[PDB]
RNA sequence: CCCGGCGAGGGGAGUGAAAAAGAACCUGAAACCGUGUACGUACAAGCAGUGGGAGCACGCUUAGGCGUGUGACUGCGUACC
RNA sequence: UGUAACGGGGCUAAACCAUGCACCGAAGCUGCGGCAGCGACGCUUAUGCGUUGUUGGGUAGGGGAGCGUUCUGUAAGCCUGCGAAGGUGUGCUGUGAGGCAUGCUGGAGGUAUCAGAAGUGCGAAUGCUGACAUAAGUAACGAUAAAGCGGGUGAAAAGCCC
């Protein structure tokens, strides 16, 4: 086999949510949590 | 001396010679074509309008080319609700000749 | 293969006589709209004008029905202080009787500058003679 | 006492279109020297009508 | 790494700058302008897509309706009568016809007067 | 022979220039000095002598005859304005811009 | 960011847009959000992970015909010379080759070749095995890789 | 060497592979400002586009028209967040 | 503020009531062409071929699949002074993010494929920094103690010298 031959198991990789990357993207401009209010913020969302 | 005829679910009105374009056939590059159903054939004075698809006229055609249209491009947006779309479009056709024009 | 579309060079502009001796306002002046705009011609464009100029004679002598002779006011502004002038129909079929058929045709004329040049087609006149006998314009009766 | 919005290129060429300089007609020659000079005024030579007034 | 994005966004500006040519004054140059006329563009394009497809039939039913007339019969009478006599010219071709080949849409009027009577 | 002259950084303004410019473009080039000597402006003087210096480059730098010579091309574009502080009242600041031009002038005999 | 905490302007009154530091990330020249540490990206393997992909490698060397074994591979002087006339004439170009004890006098003369590498039988890694287009490998040096792994 | 004010700046000359590498000096974008050419525009009203569309000017050609630029007129159409 | 209580012209029907047949009228439905999702069914299930049926507006939000940038391995390989990255035009091409070829400028780097990691994609935050417009050749040129003339010097003198 070869460097450039090798590729991981279908299923393995998963790639991520970039929050806040557009309009196409689905989530992007608030990136999933909604309009205001206190789950909205930066650091925000009440404890346990 | 020209025909009305029904090729691609829309009529058409050529004369003999002349190169159409209309939608894509299963018919090859190099291949003929006869529409048998034709919808109104004038020459000179005598006009033979078809009470459907007149008597025995058969327009012949050669297929010249097969290539697809220019690209239109649908932009779906929507002012202040977050959402705009884009899509292009490229349609098919095929160019046939008109050989015959039969009476 | 493509439509029609009339071009502004080739098309062929007849001239007409209509007399407007004990008719009805707006029929006529509805028929006036119809010929001047061009949409009796078989290559009827709508951005061409394609209409027949037509001379209307005896232009005091349109009639209305009805209480429209003293009851049909004309209002119109002079853009000033407060100046809204208005005037009954009678009033003006003596003071300016071509001005009746004049405002009539150009309600029914599209707006624009098409309209506006549909409407310079238009020759009325109040008397029985008109000066367009080089034209030789055929009898249109309606 | 200020604008509401910007106005365009073309409304500044609009209104610098009467800031247009004139140049002048023509200048004159005088009889003696030849020289040229604007109209009713003495020459640079010191020269006016055909008549040196100044050295 | 750093990226750095001088290339690609200079890249999606021209793209964008290219469509709006043709237009007056800054949306043919300062981008947001040249964005916002591109996609009114293309919004509109889509709707006129629409409006192409009725304004000229309207136009073909504008002109078999006068050059019925001219043969003395009014444009619903006369796709009536196409219709009782199962003709299936649409009025395309019966506007090219109108136009074009007055003997064929005086035939055509003939056949209709025929059939609804 | 199109013999640029050009006068760069220019101290004035290019619109002030321009001016000025739009007089003698296309005229023959006896009568561009003779409005340019009887215009009364700052600029009139500096494009006389950036003109003056063309028919000299055209009739030395290439071979003669500035008797047929013309205006082909004139033109003021602005160049580098140099920023200044202009204090203005109440104690607020003001960045006034001392502008200057390149004037290239452009005589042929064709 | 070397920097003052102090507010570059008022809060209010101000014509300018609101702002409490100049260490601000918005702001120019005083920074980044996100900002990275030295970090630690090794991950673990499992041992029977890592052998079992020692296993898969050595079986797909063989599989492809990149594996060699040679008895006794010595060089009797320290010149690259002797090795690189070696590996001519063997037609070998860019080889690993896999000793069971690492003698200095190949290690020495092996040093300057850049496609070829030679490692003792515990410094096997895998991205070596499939980086090299051959593998060359003593035959107790087989043992070895052996009685290790299986 | 020439213009210029024993200037500034420029045109030749010469170096260099290149001087639109001339010291404001590699590349040299966009905004911004010009000059020239093609078309439009001084009786026509408004998110300045879009669908139709004549004319004019350029290229070319199966001599039928296409391609490029503008685009009178005309339906529709009250920007983005 | 101006008709200003048919949208307007105008209408004694072009109004109202009843009956009747035409026609117009949407992105609805149908015709032809193309793309995709889902479910059944057989091909011998490269878990893709086909046949049918149905679905395909979308905010917050959930799920799925991809593009592009920079960097590491492949890669002391490949392209490159008979011309790289960059910049700027043109033409093809994909459902799209995009891709490819090429003319001009530039004058030395670029990097396939398959993997890996992100300072990974801006129009907005009275966002930060630089540049440049706009008002605009507009206001103003800073005490209403006040200047006029002759000669000089200079390329140029209302302002300098006498």
């Amino acid at each position: 086999m070869r460097l450039n031959t090798l590729s991981p198991a279908e299923g393995s990789k998963k790639a991520g949510k970039r929050l806040g990357r557009g309009i196409g993207s689905g989530l992007g401009k608030t990136g999933g949590r909604g309009h205001k209010g206190q789950k909205s913020r930066s650091g925000g969302g009440v404890r346990r | 001396m020209y025909a009305v005829f029904q090729s691609g679910g829309k009529q058409h009105r050529v004369s003999e010679g002349q190169t159409v374009r209309l939608e894509k056939l299963d018919i090859a590059t190099g291949e003929t074509v006869e529409f048998a159903e034709v919808l109104m054939i004038a020459n000179g004075e005598e006009v033979k309008i078809g009470v459907p698809f007149v008597d025995g006229g058969v327009i012949k055609a050669e297929v010249v080319a097969h290539g697809r249209g220019e690209k239109v491009k649908i932009v779906k947006f929507r002012r202040r609700k977050h959402y705009r779309k884009q899509q292009g479009h490229r349609q098919w056709f095929t160019d046939v000749k008109i050989t015959g024009i039969s009476a | 293969m493509k439509t029609f579309t009339a071009k502004p060079e080739t098309v062929k502009r007849d001239w007409y006589v209509v007399d407007a001796t004990g008719k009805t306002l707006g029929r006529l002046a509805t028929e006036l709209a119809r010929r001047l705009r061009g949409k009796h011609k078989a290559e009827y464009t709508p951005h061409v004008d394609t209409g027949d100029y037509i001379i209307v004679l005896n232009a005091d002598k349109v009639a209305v029905t009805g209480n429209k002779r003293t009851d049909k006011v004309y209002y119109h502004h002079t853009g000033h202080i407060g100046g809204i002038k208005q005037a009954t129909f009678e009033e003006m079929i003596a003071r300016r009787p071509e001005r009746v058929i004049e405002i009539a045709v150009k309600g029914m004329l599209p707006k624009g500058p098409l309209g506006r040049a549909m409407f310079r087609k238009l020759k009325v006149y109040a008397g029985n003679e008109h000066n367009h006998a080089a034209q030789q314009p055929q009898v249109l009766d309606i | 006492a200020v604008q509401q919005n910007k106005p365009t290129r073309s409304k500044r060429g609009m209104r610098r279109s009467h800031d247009a300089l004139t140049a002048v007609t023509s200048l004159s020659v005088d009889k003696t020297s030849g020289e040229k000079h604007l109209r009713h005024h003495i020459t640079a030579d010191g020269y006016y009508r055909g008549r040196k007034v100044i050295a | 790494a750093r990226v750095k994005r001088g290339v690609i966004a200079r890249a999606r500006h021209k793209k964008i700058l290219k469509q709006a040519k043709g237009y007056y004054g800054a949306r043919s140059r300062v981008y947001r302008v040249a964005f916002q006329a591109v996609i009114k563009a293309g919004q509109y394009a889509y709707r006129d897509r629409r409006q192409r497809k009725r304004q000229f039939r309207q136009l073909w039913i504008a002109r078999i309706n006068a050059a019925a007339r001219q043969n003395g019969i009014s444009y619903s009478k006369f796709i009536n009568g196409l219709k009782k006599a199962s003709v299936e010219i649409d009025r395309k071709i019966l506007a090219d016809i109108a136009v074009f080949d007055k003997v064929a849409f005086t035939a055509l009027v003939e056949k209709a007067k025929a059939a609804l009577a | 022979m199109e013999t640029i002259a050009k006068h760069r950084h220019a101290r004035s303004s290019a619109q002030k220039v321009r001016l000025v410019a739009d007089l003698i473009r296309g005229k023959k080039v006896s009568q561009a000095l003779d409005i340019l000597t009887y215009t009364n402006k700052k600029a009139a003087v500096l494009v006389k002598k950036v003109l003056e210096s063309a028919i000299a480059n055209a009739e030395h730098n290439d071979g003669a005859d500035i008797d047929d010579l013309k205006v082909t091309k004139i033109f003021v574009d602005e160049g580098p304005s140099m920023k200044r502080i202009m204090p203005r009242a109440k104690g607020r600041a003001d960045r006034i811009l001392k502008r200057t031009s390149h004037i290239t002038v452009v005589v042929s005999d064709r | 960011v070397t920097g003052s905490g102090k507010k570059p302007w008022r809060q209010k009154g101000t014509g300018r847009a609101r702002s409490g530091s100049i260490k601000s990330p918005i702001w120019r020249s005083g920074g980044v959000t996100f900002a990275a540490r030295p970090q630690d990206h090794s991950q673990k393997v499992n041992k029977k992970m890592y052998r079992g992909a020692l296993k898969s490698i050595l079986s797909e060397l063989v599989r492809q015909d990149r594996l060699i074994v040679v008895e006794k591979f010595s060089v009797e002087a320290p010149k690259t010379k002797l090795l690189a006339q070696k590996l001519k004439d063997m037609a070998l170009e860019d080889v690993l080759i896999i000793t069971g004890e690492l003698d200095e006098n190949l290690f020495l003369a092996a040093r300057n070749l850049h496609k070829v590498d030679v490692r003792d039988a515990t410094g096997i890694d895998p991205v070596s095995l499939i980086a090299f287009d051959k593998v060359v490998m003593t035959a107790d040096a087989v043992k070895q890789v052996e009685e290790m792994l299986a």
